[PDB]
């Protein structure tokens, strides 16, 4: 049983955007669907439900005459057409399940972000040791968020500390990614930084150590 | 396919059954019939026949349970005779009956089977529920094997596996002779029809009303429960279809979902649609489609008279053309056809598509106009009359107006309106926007009553009325609105911030607003035909929705939901241990 | 509508200790309340729906109570995973609306840094700047000081820090303090070092390199 978000990328102000959720694993067509948004790094905001049919739509009142809540039964998706779109709208949009009782399952969020500004890519370099050891990868200079940085394809885990990204001097973003090892295991294993900014289609995979 | 139904009367014709749906008759049937398909079968409504049988076995091990509610010869449930033949060494000499725990109702007759045995063996009263029905085991196989050591002198077979297991017991005067021990909290379940092997719902060896997979129940999970976030009843992700006297999450092949129930066809007010893989029968909310066939070329009838008009009730769409000739109108005595009754023409009022043509020759002298042909809107013109005419309105003497209030469009075709010496309004009509593509030359309109005659009486349309023209007199009778349309009848203004019924606008139509919404003034009273789309609620309001009444006792997924009103008449929810509803918000509030 | 009002904002207790969230609701609720789980990075969880009823599969140490305005979150034994924000949600009025949040944090023992520096990748200084990470793996309290020191020099008004959340197993906490320069003023000088004060450290931790 899970539900994908997709679409919430970066729209100018005054923007469009159609997100999409695909259930699967349940009877979707059974189940009163709802979108719930999270301004970072704020609170819980219910922000549209939709009936099992489709038949009744409900909207909070901050979105009303500008988002547009949809249904395909069959293609197992749900959307959240969001119209004149705001600053204020920048948010992480889950895409919620009403259970008997409350929102049982939940998609993993996708975050839209309201802004003038153009797409950058990040620049990935690599924070090598020593003087336990550490290493890391700094994912400098990138617009929007977010970035996910996984280590050794997801091979390492323990250990490891990507920070959250700080917007600097300039319009862009920036963090690091670090991971700490055993002292002797330098001259023994290879350590790749997989870094994924998704809008700006950027996928770099960055050596560290060998 | 679980359940299928069993024969009344008593090649082998046969049938997969789990659940016979009547009556196991077995009668007739050679030495070398193959029974694989009884191997299913568990439950039997009515009873079983085993009648003059040249079959050495009968293999039913699954058969558990045999309601008899149908009887043979009003007394057996079991009936077993003559299943032998005189001169052959074919006769039946066993049956597999091991899984049988109980007869409902009925009594049993194992008789004249001159080679079947173990039967004197078995406890029949511990099958047989019914405590005044007769149980006759005589005359039939002997100098037959003892059962066998593990088999307690109770035994369907010779075989160590077939042996007869005694489920019956004395029952204390608190079970009311439903138990599987003796003691008073050794009771059985409810909904068991007969016996038990524990008290839980799933224990029974029949159910009383219906088995919703393993457990039986009263009744089969519900189709709506009411939503806490939505505030009103939705589709229950968890609802089961009475299949039979089982609850079956999916329809069987070929079944249409109806009310609760799976069912063969749909009824009468509803209608066969798909919606998430399954067919349900939605209801139609009046009149349903349906389709006739017509008159004109490949059909039958030449001209709509007394006999055929009745096969055109309730009529919505019609699969060829209508000809309104003076053969049909005044009657053809030569094939003995009477006068067409005025009154009956009114079976068209409810034509709303013709897929081809629509021939008016003839019409009675007191009906002015063919306001029968109000609810057409469409005509197809696929099969054309004459030179290739879709309308055709001539010779008509005392029409006054055409009446075709509502009709927007005809696909194909020609226009042909002569000789109607006392027939307006047809002069102002925009003919370009009814009939698509090029209207150039194929418009055939001559010899009707001039504008100059028509305007002198008073003959024109409504001022209402916009440039494309008008059907006939009054606002009603309008091809499209200056303004607003009520119902039909062109309005200057919806009843927004004034007026008795309430209403909204929508592409300039008027809707009046749900009955629930409070009459606003100096202000809307609604924004949509919803109940949640009110400025302010009549009565009481239920979340979103204006109601007539608070939820009280609505069946929820976790159990009934109760609420009361709040001094601003809100429906707030009741306290958890108000199991009956409740006054207010305390536990002191509850009702009983 | 109705105002879900969440108490405290922050909580700190040690592992196994009860913790307790409260929730007050503007209006009347019943037993109308969920209760929501949220790591970091990662949607909210179902815990409680009833008020005081669990969910399938949540640890039998989470429990509910409480009828119409005040309600309470319980946690019989704090654990380390338990770290997260938590949030209430009435479903009996129109809108939904939820709580605050009480971000729920483990009160752990002292953790001194494992201070570490990492000097400019030449491929940022190929692309003409030059950005020094300073990180401090695994400690307790998150509270800690980072001076930088270039050629002695206290460079203040050049440098960003970030600090991860609590960790989930040995809830510890990560700082990443990045002194950031063009390639020009980086090469016009050569001792870079980081001054780490810390609860867990008696004396001030320096981790310095030249270029
Ligand atoms: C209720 O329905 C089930 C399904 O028809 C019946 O159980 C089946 O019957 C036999 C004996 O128990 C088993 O071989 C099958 O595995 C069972 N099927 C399923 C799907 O459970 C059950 O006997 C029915 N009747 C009652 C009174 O419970
Ligand atoms: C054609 O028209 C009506 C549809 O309403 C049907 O007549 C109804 O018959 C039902 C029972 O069959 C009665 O309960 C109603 O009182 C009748 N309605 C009216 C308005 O009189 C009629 O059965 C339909 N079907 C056919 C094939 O004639
Ligand atoms: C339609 O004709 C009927 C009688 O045939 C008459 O009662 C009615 O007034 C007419 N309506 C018009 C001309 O719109
Ligand atoms: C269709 O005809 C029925 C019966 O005359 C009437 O109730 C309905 O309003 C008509 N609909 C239209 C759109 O003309
Ligand atoms: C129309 O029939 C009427 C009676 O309905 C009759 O009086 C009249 O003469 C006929 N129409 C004519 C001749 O224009």
């Amino acid at each position: 049983v899970q539900l994908v978000e997709s679409g919430g990328g970066l729209v100018q102000p005054g923007g469009s955007l159609r997100l999409s959720c695909a259930a699967s694993g349940f009877t979707f067509s059974s189940y009163a669907m709802s979108w719930v948004r999270q301004a970072p790094g704020k609170g819980l905001e219910w922000v549209s439900a939709i009936n099992s049919q489709g038949k009744s739509t409900y909207y909070a009142d901050s979105v009303k005459g500008r988002f547009t809540i949809s249904r395909d039964n069959s293609k197992n998706t749900l959307y959240l057409q969001m119209n004149s779109l705001r600053a204020e709208d920048t948010a992480v949009y889950y895409c919620a399940r009403w259970g008997d009782e409350g929102f049982d399952i939940w998609g993993q969020g996708t975050l839209v972000t309201v802004s003038s500004a153009s797409t950058k890519g990040p620049s990935v370099f690599p924070l090598a040791p020593s003087s336990t050891a550490a290493l890391g990868c700094l994912v400098k200079d990138y617009f929007p968020e977010p970035v996910t940085v996984s280590w050794n394809s997801g091979a390492l885990t323990s250990g490891v500390h990507t920070f959250p990204a700080v917007l600097q001097s300039s319009g862009l973003y920036s963090l690091s990614s670090v991971v700490t090892v055993p002292s002797s295991s330098l001259g023994t294993q290879t350590y790749i930084c997989n870094v994924n900014h998704k809008p700006s289609n950027t996928k770099v995979d960055k050596k560290v150590e060998p | 396919q679980a359940v299928c139904p069993g024969t009344l009367n008593g090649y082998k014709l046969y049938e997969r059954c789990e659940v016979v749906m009547g009556n196991l008759e077995i009668v007739l049937t050679g030495h070398n019939a193959d029974l694989s398909f009884l191997q299913w079968i568990r439950e039997v409504t009515g009873y079983v026949l085993v009648a003059m049988n040249e079959f050495s076995t009968l293999p039913l091990p699954n058969l558990r349970v045999v309601r008899g509610t149908q009887v043979y010869d009003g007394k057996f449930a079991i009936f077993v005779m003559l299943n032998y033949n005189t001169n052959s060494s074919h006769a039946l000499r066993q049956l597999r009956l091991t899984q049988l725990t109980e007869i409902l109702s009925g009594g049993v007759y194992i008789e004249k089977n001159d080679k079947l045995c173990h039967m004197d063996t078995i406890d029949w009263r511990d099958i047989v529920r019914d405590r005044d029905a007769e149980i006759v085991v005589k005359d039939n196989g002997r100098s037959c094997p003892p059962c066998h050591e593990v088999c307690k002198g109770r035994c369907w077979g010779p075989g160590s596996e077939d042996c007869q297991t005694l489920t019956k017991t004395i029952c204390a005067p608190q079970c009311n002779g439903h138990c599987f021990g003796p003691n008073p909290n050794q009771c059985c379940h409810d909904e068991c029809a007969g016996g038990c092997s524990g008290p839980q719902d799933t224990d029974c060896f029949a159910c009383r009303h219906f088995n919703d997979s393993g457990a039986c129940v009263p009744r089969c999970p519900q189709p709506l429960v009411y939503n806490k976030l939505t505030f009103q009843l939705e589709p229950n992700p968890h609802t089961k279809y009475q299949y039979g006297g089982v609850c079956v999450a999916s329809c069987p092949h070929n079944f249409v979902v109806d009310q609760t129930s799976c069912v063969r066809a749909c009824p009468p007010d509803k209608m066969e649609v798909d919606k998430n893989g399954l067919k349900m029968c939605e209801p139609c909310g009046g009149l349903c489609p349906k389709a006739c066939e017509g008159t004109g070329s490949g059909s039958r009838f030449q001209t709509v008279d007394s006999s055929n008009i009745d096969g055109f009730v309730n009529c919505t769409k019609i699969l060829g053309n209508l000809d309104f000739l003076i053969t049909g109108l005044n009657g053809d005595p030569w094939h003995k056809i009477p006068a067409l009754d005025p009154e009956k023409l009114n079976v068209f009022r409810t034509v709303r598509e013709i897929t081809g043509y629509l021939n008016i020759q003839s019409w009675p002298p007191h009906m002015h106009n063919f306001s029968v042909f109000s609810n057409l809107t469409t005509i197809g013109g696929r099969s054309l009359y004459n030179r290739g005419f879709s309308l055709l309105i001539m010779k008509n003497l005392n029409v006054t107006s055409l009446g075709f209030r509502s009709l927007k469009e005809i696909s194909a075709g020609r226009i042909y309106i002569s000789a109607n010496r006392q027939l307006c309004y047809h002069h102002s009509l925009n003919w370009t926007k009814v009939l698509r593509g090029p209207t150039e030359e194929r418009l055939d309109i001559k010899h009707n009553r001039p504008r100059r005659d028509c305007v002198a009486e008073g003959k024109v349309c409504d001022p209402l009325c916009s440039s494309g023209g008008c059907w006939g007199p009054g606002p009603g009778q309008c091809l499209s609105c200056r303004n607003y349309s009520r119902g039909g009848v062109c309005v200057t203004h919806c009843n927004f911030l004034n007026g008795e019924p309430r209403e909204f606008a929508h592409e300039a139509e008027c809707f009046s607003c749900h009955p629930e919404c409070q009459p606003m003034e100096g202000t809307a009273t609604c924004n949509g035909s919803g109940s949640d789309t009110c400025a302010q609620c009549a009565h009481f309001r239920d979340g979103p929705h204006c109601v007539s009444s608070c939820p009280h006792g609505v069946l929820g997924a976790k159990g009934p939901i109760y609420k009361y009103p709040d001094v601003q008449n809100e429906c707030r929810p009741c306290h958890e241990n108000c199991t009956q509803g409740c006054k207010g918000p305390e536990l002191q509030d509850c009702l009983g | 509508d109705i105002q879900m009002t969440q108490s405290p904002s922050s909580l700190s207790a040690s592992v196994g200790d009860r913790v307790t969230i409260t929730c007050r609701a503007s209006q009347g609720i019943s037993n109308w309340l969920a209760w929501y789980q949220q790591k970091p990075g990662k949607a909210p969880k179902l815990l409680i729906y009833g008020a005081s009823s669990l969910q399938s599969g949540v640890p039998s140490r989470f429990s509910g109570s409480g009828s119409g305005t005040d309600f309470t979150l319980t946690i019989s034994s704090l654990q380390p995973e338990d770290f997260a924000v938590y949030y209430c949600q009435q479903y009996s009025s129109f809108p939904t609306t939820f709580g605050q949040g009480t971000k729920v944090e483990i009160k752990r023992t002292v953790a001194a840094p494992s201070v570490f520096i990492f000097p400019p990748s030449d491929e940022q200084l190929k692309s003409g700047t030059a950005s020094v990470v300073c990180l401090l793996n695994n400690f307790y309290p998150r509270e800690a000081k980072v001076q930088w020191k270039v050629d002695n020099a206290l460079q203040s008004g050049n440098s960003q820090e970030s600090v991860t959340e609590q960790d989930s197993k040995d809830s510890t906490y990560s700082l990443s303090s990045t002194l950031t320069l063009s390639k020009a003023d980086y090469e016009k000088h050569k001792v870079y070092a980081c001054e780490v004060t810390h609860q867990g450290l008696s004396s001030p931790v320096t981790k310095s390199f030249n270029r």
